[PDB]
RNA sequence: GUGAACAGCCUCUAGUUGAUAGAAUAAUGUAGAUAAGGGAAGUCGGCAAAAUAGAUCCGUAACUUCGGGAUAAGGAUUGGC
RNA sequence: CUCUUAAGGUAGCCAAAUGCCUCGUCAUCUAAUUAGUGACGCGCAUGAAUGGAUUAACGAGAUUCCCACUGUCCCUAUCUA
RNA sequence: GCAGUCAAGCGUUCAUAGCGACAUUGCUUUUUGAUUCUUCGAUGUCGGCUCUUCCUAUCAUACCGAAGCAGAAUUCGGUAAGCGUUGGAUUGUUCACCCACUAAUAGGGAACGUGAGCUGGGUUUAGACCGUCGUGAGACAGGUUAGUUUUACCCUACUGAUGAAUGUUACCGCAAUAGUAAUUGAACUUAGUACGAGAGGAACAGUUCAUUCGGAUAAUUGGUUUUUGCGGCUGUCUGAUCAGGCAUUGCCGCGAAGCUACCAUCCGCUGGAUUAUGGCUGAACGCCUCUAAGUCAGAAUCCAUGCUAGAACGCGGUGAUUUC
């Protein structure tokens, strides 16, 4: 089994928890949880985000 | 006068009348058949729900879309240290039943279990078995003769088992007691196997193995006085009605002239004993072992017990059966795992499981870690620990 | 799912009832996909049908060539906007809802589909998965 | 004070602090909120609710009793220093 | 040409808030429309200040559709007084 | 409205596979009449929504018998009401009609079930328009528009909740009686096989899923936020700061926990006996015959198993049983 990543943060992401998102473009995004893809989804930077 | 368009009714009236049970732990109606030609074991055994975590495992069914492929899947944990046996039953069949011929208890009794027997025990005497336990200190006899007298007569033979709940996280001192049903041969053996494991210590690992098939019976959680549209599961009603949408409209026909026992009504939901049935054993906890939320394909040494420990429970600290899917009752409730009562070939029931992966993870909220070992590594180095 | 179906298909959420208009998402020539009924669905008193991803629908063209309009015709949704959960544990979902025009067989009135596909849509019609781009 | 303003929101003077009270927090209500994906499929009917909203710039159709229609429609902007 | 009783429906308008038959017929809108709109008119029983036709603007009037919007619905859940 | 009987005739041949004239015997009371017994010191009047239960004259599904059954499809029939019987366009509608899915979209009852359950579109007061009628006031089963839907705290019933008393108290149990539950579909394979000239085109066994239903459950994902937990923003107030108050939770972002979702996951048992039916042996009747005696098999059925409650006037085993 293989460990992911967030898209946002940089936090790992195990099997189970967090969402995949897949934009229109085919690029795919995954968030570790409902607060990463929401900076995400309000287009937030995570140059920007302390935590990241 | 006909029902406009059909549809089935709501709820199961097999599971009439839903009231609040008549105790919190759940009573075995039935255990399974006998076969004397077997070593005597128990047919079930005691524990506590601790809580629940997830798994990864490569799925055997071939033919699948998955054959071969990983899976993740939802497991109950069951906290389960060992039982001690403090007393046998025999039970003779009777053209109006099953009954109970006799009742013998071993010499000494854990104070767990006297503290059962005691409402107020902190300003009780404990008079517990005092007088009991002279049968003993008279040689023999009172209880020889009672044993033999099983032998003799009972076609049944159970043993009363109780938790050792001091080693469990809970704060009840309270312990359980239990019948359980001996299966193994010959009622003489059985009786035999009760009084040499008199204040003995019975262990998960003697009734179940992995890939078992086991059954859960449990008290459901309680949720106290429900409208009807959630107990039953009934339609709400408009948003235009007066009086209320969480109802139901018709409660009954002019004729018959008495609301019938059939028809959706608020009350009690939940605190309902539930046999539930053919969940399969992904574990049996090691109680000593470290490795406890380990396997061979991840190799880093964890205990079963998540980060900051299971929420509203504990930590397990004994052997547990880590059971797939979901049970019913909520956590901190005494449970009884009782192994199947049919023979079920099936293919999911016999396919043999062996784990990857073991969350152990925080659920107090959303963990990124596995071990705190880890989570140094990803943090690196606070102004905490300086 | 529908009829032509190459294996099974397991249970995944469902984000398109009655009256969704999906995007189009092949070279057919239509734009919207409006779902006027699910081809697998089973029936339940005033249960809307609704398909998920790699389900036949049957839908109409609200947007697009004229030859096109005003009739009823097959459709699979290749997409889905509403999470679902496979099998491995994994919650995704597309960043729109989007279907192609089928007949009954299968055989897609499209030579092209035009961004990514759900690898169950894919894995249950062939002829999806060949023409198809990107996949899941 | 904020503001176009006797708006709404906060305040000085002045007047009040009066509307049986204690404990809980089931069901159903009355009133107030939020909902994944779909988006009127609900219903006699969009009933209710939601969306719109100030100001600056831009652009603004048919029709017309030439006065209108018009804030039509459609867009951009908006803090702080 | 006739006919009872004075005349014998003109300009217009129409399944119209007036049409029985009737969910009239044709076209349009819809996947599907006793709905809507445009037509047609031997119009049971439209029709000229008993006012006829038209009509910009206005309307807590009646009606249809579109975009937006939404717990109206799929299908229900949670929160506060 | 539903169904018998006779069998002229239909069905190439051929009464009866499937049908059926002339007649004739019936059932039914979701049609309409006929009647006027009940109610006029009042039984809320259409439809819908919701929910339960019953009927069977079976639409589907289980097991079958028949065919003018090669296969595939269809049709007739038996045991069957166990289980299910949908989503929309127009209409107040019931009804109707169409679109669509579907295993199938069967028909009915329960004061034409159900208004102190809703709703109030329709009908059926009082306002108003038109058409037709009338000198007029006004009328119409004609079209149209607007028009207050009250009360439960009693008894019973139902749902759930306590409980005196049967020495006391406590623990483990029994099980009378009652309730009961799972439905249905598809794909692969069998097999391009059987059968057929062909066109076509199955099934049992095996496998993977699904559907409606039901019971739980909250690891996960999502929802919810007075954690008013952290942050952010407006206005005003506290001289400034820091830190705060007020705007009926001021507003926004994230937000654990709990609650919760086919919007989340898990689980949903085993026998015995029968029905129709097909048979064994087998008389009546030296033959024949499933049947008379006897007996084999056999269904989504029955009785159990399993599951729920536990009789508060059903019961068993057991522990301890009083000193200011
Ligand atoms: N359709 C479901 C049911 O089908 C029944 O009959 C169906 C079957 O006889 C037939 O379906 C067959 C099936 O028997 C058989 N075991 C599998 C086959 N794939 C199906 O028929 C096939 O026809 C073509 C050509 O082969 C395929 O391409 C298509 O995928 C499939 N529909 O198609 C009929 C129509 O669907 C009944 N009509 C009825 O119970 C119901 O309609
Ligand atoms: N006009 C906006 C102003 O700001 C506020 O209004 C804003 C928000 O309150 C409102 O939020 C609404 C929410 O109330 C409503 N119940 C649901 C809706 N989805 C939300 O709105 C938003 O939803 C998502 C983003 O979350 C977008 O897809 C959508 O386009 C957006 N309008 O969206 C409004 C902007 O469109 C206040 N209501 C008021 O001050 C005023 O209306
Ligand atoms: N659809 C694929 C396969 O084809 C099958 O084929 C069936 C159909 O082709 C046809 O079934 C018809 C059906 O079309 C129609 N819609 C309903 C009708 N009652 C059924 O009839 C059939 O089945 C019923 C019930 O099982 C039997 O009682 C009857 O004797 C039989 N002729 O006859 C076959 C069964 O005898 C089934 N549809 C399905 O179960 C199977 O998987
Ligand atoms: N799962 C496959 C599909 O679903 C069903 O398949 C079911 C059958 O194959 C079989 O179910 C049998 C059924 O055949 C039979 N005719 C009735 C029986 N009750 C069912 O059995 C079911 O209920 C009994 C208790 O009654 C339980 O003991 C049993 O474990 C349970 N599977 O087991 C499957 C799951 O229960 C449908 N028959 C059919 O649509 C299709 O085979
Ligand atoms: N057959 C026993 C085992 O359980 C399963 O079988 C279960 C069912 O699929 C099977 O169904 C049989 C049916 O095949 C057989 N031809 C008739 C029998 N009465 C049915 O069984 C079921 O029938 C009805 C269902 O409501 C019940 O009354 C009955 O008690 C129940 N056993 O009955 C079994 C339960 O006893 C599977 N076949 C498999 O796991 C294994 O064979
Ligand atoms: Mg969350
Ligand atoms: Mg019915
Ligand atoms: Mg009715
Ligand atoms: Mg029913
Ligand atoms: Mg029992
Ligand atoms: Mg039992
Ligand atoms: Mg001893
Ligand atoms: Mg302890
Ligand atoms: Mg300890
Ligand atoms: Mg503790
Ligand atoms: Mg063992
Ligand atoms: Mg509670
Ligand atoms: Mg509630
Ligand atoms: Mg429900
Ligand atoms: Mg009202
Ligand atoms: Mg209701
Ligand atoms: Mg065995
Ligand atoms: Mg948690
Ligand atoms: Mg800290
Ligand atoms: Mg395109
Ligand atoms: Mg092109
Ligand atoms: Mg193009
Ligand atoms: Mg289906
Ligand atoms: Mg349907
Ligand atoms: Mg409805
Ligand atoms: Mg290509
Ligand atoms: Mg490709
Ligand atoms: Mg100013
Ligand atoms: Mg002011
Ligand atoms: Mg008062
Ligand atoms: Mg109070
Ligand atoms: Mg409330
Ligand atoms: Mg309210
Ligand atoms: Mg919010
Ligand atoms: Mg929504
Ligand atoms: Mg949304
Ligand atoms: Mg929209
Ligand atoms: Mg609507
Ligand atoms: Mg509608
Ligand atoms: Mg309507
Ligand atoms: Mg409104
Ligand atoms: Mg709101
Ligand atoms: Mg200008
Ligand atoms: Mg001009
Ligand atoms: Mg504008
Ligand atoms: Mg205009
Ligand atoms: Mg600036
Ligand atoms: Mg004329
Ligand atoms: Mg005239
Ligand atoms: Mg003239
Ligand atoms: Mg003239
Ligand atoms: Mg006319
Ligand atoms: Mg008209
Ligand atoms: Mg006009
Ligand atoms: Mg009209
Ligand atoms: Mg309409
Ligand atoms: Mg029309
Ligand atoms: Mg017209
Ligand atoms: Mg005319
Ligand atoms: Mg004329
Ligand atoms: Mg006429
Ligand atoms: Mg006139
Ligand atoms: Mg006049
Ligand atoms: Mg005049
Ligand atoms: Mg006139
Ligand atoms: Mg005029
Ligand atoms: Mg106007
Ligand atoms: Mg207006
Ligand atoms: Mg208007
Ligand atoms: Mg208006
Ligand atoms: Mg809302
Ligand atoms: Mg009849
Ligand atoms: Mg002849
Ligand atoms: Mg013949
Ligand atoms: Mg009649
Ligand atoms: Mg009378
Ligand atoms: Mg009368
Ligand atoms: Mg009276
Ligand atoms: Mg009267
Ligand atoms: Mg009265
Ligand atoms: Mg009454
Ligand atoms: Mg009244
Ligand atoms: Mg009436
Ligand atoms: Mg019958
Ligand atoms: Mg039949
Ligand atoms: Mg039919
Ligand atoms: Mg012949
Ligand atoms: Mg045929
Ligand atoms: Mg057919
Ligand atoms: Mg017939
Ligand atoms: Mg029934
Ligand atoms: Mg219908
Ligand atoms: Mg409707
Ligand atoms: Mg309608
Ligand atoms: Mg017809
Ligand atoms: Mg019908
Ligand atoms: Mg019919
Ligand atoms: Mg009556
Ligand atoms: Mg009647
Ligand atoms: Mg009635
Ligand atoms: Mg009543
Ligand atoms: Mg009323
Ligand atoms: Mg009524
Ligand atoms: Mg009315
Ligand atoms: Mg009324
Ligand atoms: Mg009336
Ligand atoms: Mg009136
Ligand atoms: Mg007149
Ligand atoms: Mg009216
Ligand atoms: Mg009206
Ligand atoms: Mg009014
Ligand atoms: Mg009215
Ligand atoms: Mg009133
Ligand atoms: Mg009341
Ligand atoms: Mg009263
Ligand atoms: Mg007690
Ligand atoms: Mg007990
Ligand atoms: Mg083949
Ligand atoms: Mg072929
Ligand atoms: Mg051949
Ligand atoms: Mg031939
Ligand atoms: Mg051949
Ligand atoms: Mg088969
Ligand atoms: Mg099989
Ligand atoms: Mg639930
Ligand atoms: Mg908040
Ligand atoms: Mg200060
Ligand atoms: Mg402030
Ligand atoms: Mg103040
Ligand atoms: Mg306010
Ligand atoms: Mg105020
Ligand atoms: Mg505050
Ligand atoms: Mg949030
Ligand atoms: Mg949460
Ligand atoms: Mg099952
Ligand atoms: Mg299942
Ligand atoms: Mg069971
Ligand atoms: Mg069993
Ligand atoms: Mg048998
Ligand atoms: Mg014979
Ligand atoms: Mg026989
Ligand atoms: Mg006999
Ligand atoms: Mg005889
Ligand atoms: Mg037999
Ligand atoms: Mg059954
Ligand atoms: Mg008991
Ligand atoms: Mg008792
Ligand atoms: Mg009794
Ligand atoms: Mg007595
Ligand atoms: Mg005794």
């Amino acid at each position: 089994m293989k460990v992911e990543i967030d898209s946002f943060s940089g936090a790992k992401i195990y099997p189970g928890r967090g969402t995949l998102f897949v934009r229109g473009d085919s690029k795919i995004f995954r968030f570790q949880n409902s607060k990463s893809a929401s900076l995400f989804k309000q287009r937030k930077n995570p140059r920007r985000i302390a935590w990241t | 006068s006909h029902r406009k368009y059909e549809a089935p009714r709501h709820g199961h009236l097999g599971f009439l009348p839903r009231k609040r049970a008549a105790s919190i732990r759940a009573r075995v109606k039935a255990f399974p058949k006998d076969d004397r030609s077997k070593p005597v074991a128990l047919t079930s055994f005691l524990g506590y729900k601790a809580g629940m975590t997830t798994i990864v495992r490569d799925l055997d069914r071939p033919g699948s879309k998955f054959h071969k492929r990983e899976v993740v899947e939802a497991v109950t944990v069951v906290d389960t240290p060992p039982v001690v046996v403090v007393g046998v039953v025999g039970y003779v069949e009777t053209p109006r039943g099953l009954r109970s011929l006799t009742t013998v208890w071993a010499e000494h009794l854990s104070d767990e279990v006297k503290r059962r027997f005691y409402k107020n025990w902190y300003k009780s005497k404990k008079k517990a078995f005092t007088k009991y336990s002279a049968k003993y200190a008279q040689d023999g006899a009172g209880i020889e003769r009672e044993l033999a007298r099983i032998k003799k007569y009972a076609s049944v033979v159970r043993v009363l088992v109780h938790t050792q709940i001091r080693k469990t996280p809970l704060a009840q001192k309270k312990a359980h007691l239990a019948e359980i049903q001996l299966n193994g041969g010959s009622i003489s053996e059985k009786v035999d196997w009760a009084r040499e494991h008199f204040e003995k210590t019975v262990a998960v690992d003697s009734v179940f193995e992995q890939n078992e098939m086991i059954d859960a019976i449990a008290v459901t959680k309680g949720h106290g006085f429900e409208g009807v549209t959630h107990r039953w599961g009934t339609k709400k009603l408009p948003r235009k009605t007066h009086r209320g949408l969480r109802k139901v409209a018709c409660i009954g026909a002019w004729h018959p002239a008495h609301v019938m026992w059939s028809v959706a009504r608020a009350g009690q939901r939940g605190y309902h004993s539930r046999t539930s049935i053919n969940h399969k054993i992904y574990r049996v906890g090691k109680g000593d072992d470290e490795a406890n939320g380990a396997t061979s394909f991840d190799r880093t040494k964890k205990t079963i017990t998540p980060m900051g420990g299971f929420v509203h429970y504990g930590e397990i600290k004994n052997d547990f059966i880590m059971v797939k899917g979901c049970i019913p009752g909520n956590r901190k409730r005494i449970v009884t795992l009782r192994k199947s009562l049919y023979t079920n070939t099936s293919r999911k029931a016999l396919e043999e499981v062996s784990l990857k992966w073991i969350d152990t993870a925080s659920k107090f909220g959303k963990g990124r870690f596995q071990t705190p070992a880890e989570k140094h590594a990803f943090m690196g180095t606070l102004k905490k620990d300086l | 799912s529908g009829n032509g179906a190459q294996g099974t298909k397991f249970r995944i959420s469902l984000g398109l009832p009655v009256g969704a208009i999906m995007n189009c998402a092949d070279n057919s020539g239509a734009r919207n996909l409006y779902i006027i009924a699910v081809k697998g669905s089973g029936s339940r008193l005033n249960r809307l049908p609704a398909a998920s991803l790699g389900d036949m629908v049957m839908a109409t063209v609200k947007k697009g060539k004229p030859e096109l309009r005003k009739k009823v015709m097959p459709a699979i949704v290749v997409r889905q906007a509403k999470s679902w959960r496979r099998r491995d544990g994994v919650f995704l979902y597309f960043e729109d809802n989007a279907g192609v025009i089928a007949n009954p067989k299968g055989e897609m009135k499209g030579s092209a589909i035009t961004g990514p596909v759900g690898k169950e849509c894919a894995d249950l019609w062939p002829r999806v998965a060949s023409n198809s781009g990107v996949v899941v």
